[PDB]
């Protein structure tokens, strides 16, 4: 009772094979990204990343014309005001116990 | 107190007394079958170039 | 039985002065008994082929004058029909083309949640069987990866009919994906590669979405803007709300419990 | 469903549909509360017939939602039912 | 009323539990469902607690067992009442919730909600739905990538 979630799973194979490469590199041209996924077309190569990114997959860019993916990197998350929101959340949950 | 009832049902019921302490899931997944001789994988490859 | 229909059923009646003939024989077949199922009489199956006969033709008939608005009362009212059951005779004619109809449809409407819930009443035929459902789910398939070029190639493969009130505007909903794909901060791109991508060779359609959305191509740029970075330093809102919190905190711990 | 019986015009076709939604309402309530607006739309206004019929199944529909002050409004529409 | 704190504190509550298995073990199960939303809607006015945990997950369970929309009736459902449980209900409540919200092409939220449904259960030996939620969280983690 669950064969037809797996029944299209193919897809979501692609796209965890470029999730793993986004994690790899950061700065790669995309006359590589095809080549070593078996994909023969770099132009469709453009639109699964191009989809990959609008969902959230991964957080890089892409330049057209010049034909390279970079990926942006954010860090410091010790600086922003969300730690202290996890804290509160649970020192509210320890005084109720 | 752990009643546990279930519809659910336990649905079903070796060769494989190596148990390598823990994991190697991965490990093994990593070379899963190929790339095997190293020492060809470098020695075969200090004769090309 | 109160047919009255055998005249300009299977010949064509393009805006004849036919809708008023169906809206008599619904008015009847309403008269007559159980429109819907009520549970009962159950070797009475002439209202029954009779009215899913009447609802399968109306909406045959209903796509060829676009009715979209009104087409889903016969699409849902088929489906009704095609539930009960009880020991009538599934099998039409259709009973298939009229699901990979309202599939297409549902899927042209770019809601794919409900059409992804709907592949959960046929368990069998899916890979297998009716060539007019393989069609409308391999389409969807390739929409799910981002490779296109072959759905556009696919319009010379059609199962029934030219379908095209429901093919036409899948590539225009097509236009509207691709639109909100390329999006993101990129950089200048000409008046010749964003044109000759989709489909159209230098026509004005391009010059509606430029002037129809943003990107003003001033020196040849398309720009969006995607950085929305905002939240300046801002200690000031955590300066207010902050001391709530922690006149909270030791608000509930030293009042007796 | 048959809801979509509401859109078309004709006030008897109408007239049937919701007056026989009343039956099943006891358990189809949650289908039905995404259009209750619409069914609202044939209350209050004159161009209708028996329209405490649509007063009566409000309340029903608020009722099952416990939205009570929507269900006592509309009972009060409905009256002598 | 008179009794309604014991007779409702339990004994009812696994009543309808039993009476509905026997349906299910060898039978149908529909005008099951019209009289379970009677009980529902019977409760939720004169009692809060447990007449609405048992009562959701085999109302839902029955909609499951058919592949039905299954859906509209979540959003309105006041959800399984917090304050009060078993501890025991609330997990196979998350884990209807997480199916139906999985089927729906709604995956990145679904992990972990039943990731939270999969710590409830007990350390008990039964490994009856302990298998179930494992292997629909393999299949739906395959997913993503």
């Amino acid at each position: 009772g669950t064969y037809t979630l797996i029944i299209r799973l193919r897809h979501n194979v692609i796209k965890t094979g470029v999730r793993m490469i986004s994690l790899s590199y950061s700065r790669i041209s995309l006359a590589d990204i095809a080549q070593k996924l078996q994909l023969d077309s770099p132009e469709d190569a453009e639109f699964i990343v191009a989809k990959a990114i609008r969902d959230g997959v991964i957080e890089a860019s892409i330049n057209h014309e010049k034909g390279y993916v970079q990926s942006k990197e954010m860090i410091d998350i010790y600086s922003t005001r969300e730690p202290q929101l996890a804290f509160h959340q649970r020192i509210s949950f320890c005084l109720d116990i | 107190m752990s009643e546990k009832k279930q519809p659910v049902d336990l649905g079903l019921l070796d060769a494989h007394v190596w148990e390598d302490n823990w994991d190697d899931d991965n490990v093994e997944d990593d070379f899963s079958n190929q790339l095997r001789a190293e020492l060809e994988k470098h020695g075969y490859k200090m004769e090309t170039s | 039985m109160y047919e009255q229909l055998k005249g300009e059923w299977n010949r064509k009646s393009p805006n004849l002065s036919k809708c008023g003939e169906e809206l008599g024989r619904l008015k009847l077949v309403l008269l007559e008994l159980n429109f819907l199922p009520t549970t009962g009489t159950k070797l009475t199956k002439q209202q029954l082929i009779l009215a899913r006969d009447i609802l399968e033709i109306g909406a045959q008939w209903s796509i060829l004058r676009k009715d979209i608005p009104s087409f889903e009362r016969y699409m849902a009212q088929l489906k009704c029909y095609y539930f009960d059951y009880k020991e009538q005779l599934p099998e039409s004619a259709y009973m298939h083309q009229l699901l990979g109809l309202n599939l297409l449809f549902l899927l042209s409407q770019n809601r794919v949640a409900e059409f992804h819930t709907e592949l959960e009443r046929l368990p069998a035929k899916d890979i297998q069987t009716n060539v007019y459902i393989k069609h409308p789910v391999s389409l969807e398939q390739y929409l799910m990866e981002g490779s296109y070029n072959k759905v556009f190639l696919a319009k010379g493969n059609i199962p029934a009919e030219s379908y095209t009130f429901f093919i036409d505007i899948l590539l225009d909903t097509i236009r509207d994906e691709i639109a909100g794909c390329i999006e993101k901060a990129y950089e200048k791109i000409l008046f010749t590669e964003a044109t000759r991508i989709l489909f159209f060779n230098t026509p004005k359609k391009m010059t509606d979405y430029a002037k129809k959305r943003g990107w003003v191509l001033g020196p040849n740029n398309y720009y969006s803007f995607a950085s929305q970075q905002q939240k300046p330093e801002d200690t000031t809102i955590p300066s207010t709300e902050l001391a709530k919190q922690v006149i909270e905190y030791a608000r509930q711990l030293e009042m007796i419990v | 469903g048959i809801i979509s019986l509401l859109d078309e015009d004709e006030p008897q076709l109408k007239e049937f549909a919701l007056h026989k939604l009343n039956a099943v309402v006891n358990d189809f309530w949650a289908e039905i509360s995404e259009s209750v607006d619409k069914i609202e739309v044939l209350y209050e206004d004159e161009g209708f017939r028996s329209r405490q019929f649509a007063a009566l199944v409000a309340s029903k529909v608020f009722y099952h939602l416990g939205a009570f002050e929507e269900s006592l409004n509309y009972a009060l529409g409905a009256g002598d039912l | 009323s008179t009794q309604n704190r014991r007779a409702l504190d339990l004994v009812a509550a696994k009543c309808y539990y039993y009476h509905a298995r026997v349906y299910e073990f060898l039978d149908k199960l529909d005008v099951v469902r019209s009289f379970l939303h009677a009980r529902l809607r019977t409760a939720t006015l004169r009692h809060d607690a447990d007449g609405q945990a048992t009562l959701l997950n085999l109302l839902l369970r029955n909609y499951l067992h058919y592949s039905l929309y299954d859906q509209a009736e979540k959003l309105v459902s006041k959800s399984v009442f917090p304050e009060q449980a078993n501890n025991n209900e609330w997990a196979r409540y998350l884990y209807y919730t997480g199916r139906i919200k999985a089927i729906q092409l709604e995956y990145s939220e679904a992990r972990r909600t039943m990731t939270n449904a999969l710590r409830k259960a007990p350390q008990h030996t039964a490994v009856g739905f302990k298998q179930t939620v494992h292997k629909l969280l393999i299949v739906v983690e395959l997913l993503l990538g």
